[PDB]
RNA sequence: UGAGUAGCGAAAGAGGGGUGAGAAUCCCCUCCACCGAAUGCCUAAGGUUUCCUGAGGAAGGCUCGUCCGCUCAGGGUUAGUCGGGACCUAAGCCGAGGCCGAAAGGCGUAGGCGAUGGACAACAGGUUGAUAUUCCUGUACCACCUCCUCACCAUUUGAGCAAUGGGGGGACGCAGGAGGAUAGGGUAAGCGCGGUAUUGGAUAUCCGCGUCCAAGCAGUUAGGCUGGGAAAUAGGCAAAUCCGUUUCCCAUAAGCCUGAGCUGUGAUGGCGAGCGAAAUAUAGUAGCGAAGUUCCUGAUUCCACACUGCCAAGAAAAGCCUCUAGCGAGGUGAGAGGUGCCCGUACCGCAAACCGACACAGGUAGGCGAGGAGAGAAUCCUAAGGUGAUCGAGAGAACUCUCGUUAAGGAACUCGGCAAAAUGACCCCGUAACUUCGGGAGAAGGGGUGCUCUGUUAGGGUGCAAGCCCGAGAGAGCCGCAGUGAAUAGGCCCAGGCGACUGUUUAGCAAAAACACAGGUCUCUGCGAAGCCGUAAGGCGAAGUAUAGGGGCUGACGCCUGCCCGGUG
């Protein structure tokens, strides 16, 4: 049966990726949150 | 800077280079945002062999983990440069 | 006319269309073309303001233009087309100049008849002349509410208008059902009432030709959730129990004025709700 | 040769039909 | 602890050898089995090397293991023509100034982004342990540039280039039916084979192969132009010998535009059944190489949304075709010389290389998809191509499951004909109540279809003939329990309640007497809308206009739908 998982590269990068995060300041909380944790890989 | 001499790394050593040749073709590694247009100036130069239709390659990195720590091989691009018949080779020379 | 379709299948022992007789190229100029997305009924926002809207047959505007602001250049009815967007049909007109413009069509043009868009022109079906000089009593449409804005009243098919008289300020008509307005005398008007009268009288006769309008089934109160309408709950079928029948917004519906008490075109209302 | 190995374990779940009936 | 107990993940393997310390599981050979409208290939998504060669093998292999999609070493994707970007535009999004909003931000022009679309030039064989409409051998094609080679012209009396502008064209729905041709199958001919020891065939015997493209060139299936020529123009922001419009001339086709696919050229080239060396690092290639026709059969493909019919009337722009505005002193017309970039190219993609914790009985566009019977991408058996689907051995207990059978009876079982059985394939006979006259209706109920001959039938398809095919109807005969013999392709007759119906609904307990629908009715709404989404701006309704929209109620159709305004709105 289909599953929640049903990947595609231009849907994760245009949903999670470093700019679509960079478009709304909360967003860039986001990034904030991430970089303060001091995460090796930020985004998606 | 630009020069053609610096575009070059190493040659390809493989048995699948050494019969090309036999084909008026060598193959040399090329920096990644080398063009072909730039390939041509260079053997043009330091071959001074006169050059005909270049190919060009890419390759993504294989892993190679040592213990615990694995980590992607760097990406090399080869250009595949066919010379001109009558022409001399440096190669190995 | 109305062809009647014999009961081969369920759905088509009630299921009616109009002849399409007035109709008489299968296809539009490609000049006067436009494009029509459909939006579905949803705001900009995305949030869905209409219910049961979109899902309908694609559809593509042809350019009408109503205000007629052109005058003293004598027409030519070359050809009548059908219209997806709206009961009425349309019929092509060729100007003297060379220009086309489809034109909203009264009943009875025929074809290559010449129309006058001035002031000058006669009174005959398919011309557009001000209210002033507009003989009392005869049927208008198109009617524009200001010069240059197009006529906005009376564009469905069928429909008809009639002026009661006129004053300097300003020209009386009869809206339909009954209703009237002073509209402004200088204000433009097309005499001759829409065509197209047999629209009422037809029948879909089934739910799938609703799909093709496209008029999405309507869930009716009650059986809606409590949450979700105010009419819902009960134990199968409840009644109308509570106080004021009304609408999923807390406005009650049945009898209960729309109306802003307080507006500008209130003074032009001499007369309403005659039912 | 360094022969690394690594073993990972998780705890998952969940069902909860629950198939229970009775007393009612 | 339960235990050495459950499980070992659908569904064929057997033998011979080989490797090796160790072989049921690895490798090779010979049989056999399964898929074959796929368990076949080709390519997205996605995975990101899992591909290849040489080794290792403790762990990951529901088991051993010399073997792996494992672990180590190197090796492997080649493009002006394929896909995408140096072209365009849709939904949608971003969005200078701007319109709004405590702030943050929201909205929205110009403009830009964005394919799931439009535009666009390369096709045939060969090659490796791989990657090939990329490398190679042939033939080509598009665009751009002149140290060049010829041909034609003109110096503002202007040869030509001709737009960011105006038109033309691109440019589009569904269903159906003729037609032309082809990708594909099969027959007679042709060429290479074999005389077969199991009774009998140099014989209407047997096995195998039966050809080839984009293009540059010619014309043809045929469709579309509705006509072309002249004059006049309140128009297409300015202009136009362009378009649109108007008026005359000639209209039975001169002419205008596009064609699948054919014949010869592309090819004095290579594919090809079969021979198959030296030997090399003994795989098996190099290398040699015949015929290459004809008929029947043909679409779901193409000409092409071309034609016809229909309603629910069915994208957007650029590339192009022209027009002027505007640029001008050297340009055009053909040959030669060169230039042509940036990314994706491996493998797995019906799956053990992914969604699923797994090497998981499930899930995953689309493009090719054969033969015999058959209406057929039903069904059964088989080509092309794969698959031996990775725990087994043997006893043949209960018991559980998947099935096959059943003496005499039948639904006596049971909440309930649940399940199962039976019917079902084509042709023909025949067909009721009731009804909205369409139906009901494969009503029901019966008969015939296997094989042989008269019969290369009667009659049709194509063909000059010759031949290949589609094929009843019958007569006479032969057989078996049997005859669409296998396999899959309805069980009906009634009587009532509810619901018009199709459709939809709780994915993962309930699909329905529920929902919805067309119809019927009430009410509200006059455009700066009633209703809304929003603090607002904006937007939906609506490129709508009371025969149009919003909301409530009722549910096709037929007969109808009574009384009450005190109370509550």
């Amino acid at each position: 049966m289909k599953r929640t998982f049903q990947p595609n590269n231009r849907k994760r990068s245009k949903v999670h990726g470093f700019r679509s995060r960079m478009s709304s300041k909360n967003g860039r909380l986001v990034l904030a949150r991430r970089r303060r944790k001091g995460r090796k890989v930020l985004s998606a | 800077m630009k020069d053609p001499r610096d575009v070059l790394k190493r040659p390809v050593i493989t048995e699948r280079s050494a019969d090309l040749m036999t084909e008026k073709k060598y193959t040399f590694e090329v920096d990644v945002r080398a063009n072909k247009t730039e390939v041509k100036d260079a053997v043009e130069s330091i071959f001074g062999v006169k050059v005909d239709k270049v190919n060009i390659m890419n390759y993504k990195g294989k892993s190679k983990r040592v213990g615990r720590y694995t980590g992607m091989t760097s990406r090399r691009r080869k250009a595949i440069v066919k010379l001109t018949a009558d022409s001399k080779e440096i190669e190995i020379f | 006319a109305i062809k009647k379709y014999k009961p081969t299948s369920n759905g088509r022992r009630g299921m009616t269309t109009s002849d399409f007789a007035e109709i008489t190229t299968d296809k539009p100029e490609k000049s006067l073309l436009a494009p029509l997305h459909k939006k579905g009924g949803r705001n900009n926002q995305g949030k869905l303001t209409v219910r049961h809207q979109g899902g309908g047959h694609k559809r593509q505007y042809r350019v009408i233009d109503f205000k007629r602001d052109k005058d003293g250049i004598p027409g030519r009815v070359a050809t009548v087309e059908y219209d997806p967007n709206r009961s009425a049909n349309i019929a092509l007109i060729n100007y003297a100049d060379g220009e086309k413009r489809y034109i909203l069509a009264p009943k009875g043009i025929q074809v290559g008849t010449e129309i006058m868009s001035g002031p000058e022109a006669d009174i005959k079906v398919g011309n557009a002349l001000p209210l002033i000089n507009i003989p009392v009593g005869t049927v208008v449409h198109n009617i524009e509410l200001k010069p240059g804005k197009g006529g906005q009243l009376v564009r469905s098919a069928g429909t008809s208008a009639q002026v009661l008289g006129k004053e300097g300020k300003y020209v009386l008509v009869r809206l339909n059902s009954g209703e009237v307005r002073m509209i402004l005398s200088a204000c433009r008007a097309s005499i001759g009432q829409v065509g197209n009268e047999q629209h009422e009288l037809i029948n879909i006769g089934k739910a799938g030709r609703s799909r093709w309008k496209g008029i999405r089934p309507t869930v009716r109160g009650s059986v809606m959730n409590p949450n979700d309408h105010p009419h819902g709950g009960g134990e199968g079928r409840a009644p109308i129990g509570r106080k004021s029948p009304m609408s999923p917004w807390g406005k009650p519906t049945l009898g209960f004025k729309t109306r802003k008490k307080k507006n500008k075109s209130d003074k032009f209302i001499v007369r309403r709700r005659k039912n | 040769i360094y022969h690394r190995i690594t073993t990972w374990i998780r705890k998952v779940f969940r069902m909860n039909s629950p198939v229970n009936d009775e007393e009612d």
